[PDB]
């Protein structure tokens, strides 16, 4: 019943064209999206077991074009295998492209193509910046339900290769085990504190020894000590995560021992950013391809 | 093939950014 090439082709019609084209679906095509995404996410662990190689990706936040960029410089699946760090949502123009291309993507290949969820695929946050308006405008609120009934079954956190791990956010004062990813049940809400929380919402920062209270006023800050202890533990090379604009689109951290990922370029406008996006091959030998602004 | 179920090192044109004073940001 779900005309997922059809779909898919009417999505990408619109590559080549200038910034700003829109693809209006019908309703029953983007529920059944998110109905056979939600089935595909539940079926799949919380805790992702990735092996490479494969292309990692940072915040889109519904900027339509340069996700096909980012597409066009690391091939459309299934020339390569993605794994996506969330917040696709909000801020942006055409966040309905892009979660609907995303969700596409990871029906047509649910074996090469992934995606984690941000604190932007969150009811309590898209609401208010942006995603939310968004399907009011072109679709009605009962759209909207229907999209957060399939973020709430997101994975939260991905290893590759059982040495590269993979969230949102960062570190979490309450992660000892992987296994308490593991037991988190879906589907669920994004609660304002606990494991779940900081995987989606903590930062990096040079200047905290430890745990410090983050300015966001949710989660915390994590120091380059705890990276270090907190890969010896787990016999783990690199932390990757974004959650945070950077000029390069990529900016590393504890002496490459943690990297931050944004794919986004030209976020702030007061501040202008590039896009990165992370290749792994075989051998774990990574690399970045740079998303100039447009 | 498939995704889902060795040592990290980068390439000679991947540059440590760390300490260059890049700019970042939280929000906007
Ligand atoms: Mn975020
Ligand atoms: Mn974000």
């Amino acid at each position: 019943s779900l005309n997922l090439d059809s779909i898919i082709g009417r999505l990408l019609e619109v590559q080549g064209s200038r910034p700003g084209k829109n693809v209006q679906l019908t309703e029953n095509e983007i529920r059944g999206l998110c109905l056979k995404s939600r089935e595909i996410f539940l079926s799949q662990p919380i805790l992702l077991e990735l092996e490479a190689p494969l292309k990692i990706c940072g915040d889109i936040h519904g900027q339509y074009y340069d996700l096909l960029r980012l597409f066009e410089y690391g091939g459309f699946p299934p020339e390569s295998n993605y794994l996506f760090l969330g917040d696709y949502v909000d801020r942006g123009k055409q966040s309905l492209e892009t979660i609907c291309l995303l969700l596409a993507y990871k029906i047509k290949y649910p074996e090469n193509f992934f995606l984690l969820r941000g604190n932007h695929e969150c009811a309590s946050i898209n609401r208010i910046y942006g995603f939310y308006d968004e399907c009011k405008r072109r679709y009605n609120i009962k759209l909207w339900k229907t999209f957060t009934d399939c973020f709430n079954c997101l994975p939260i956190a991905a290893i590759v290769d059982e040495k590269i791990f993979c969230c949102h956010g960062g570190l979490s004062p309450d992660l000892q085990s992987m296994e308490q990813i593991r037991r988190i049940m879906r589907p669920t809400d994004v609660p304002d504190q606990g494991l779940l929380c900081d995987l989606l919402w903590s930062d990096p920062d040079k200047d905290v020894q430890g745990w410090g209270e983050n300015d966001r006023g949710v989660s915390f800050t994590f120091g380059a000590e705890v990276v270090a202890k907190f890969l010896h533990k787990h016999d783990l090379d690199l932390i990757c995560r974004a959650h945070q604009v950077v000029e390069d689109g990529y900016e590393f951290f504890a002496k490459r021992q943690l990297v931050t990922l944004f794919s986004a370029p030209n976020y702030c406008g007061e501040f202008d950013n590039a896009g990165a996006m992370m290749s792994v091959d075989e051998t774990l030998m990574c690399s970045f391809q740079i998303l100039k602004p447009a | 093939s498939l995704t889902i179920k060795k040592k990290v090192e980068w390439t000679s044109d991947t540059v440590d950014n760390e300490h260059m004073g890049r700019r970042s940001s939280k929000c906007c």
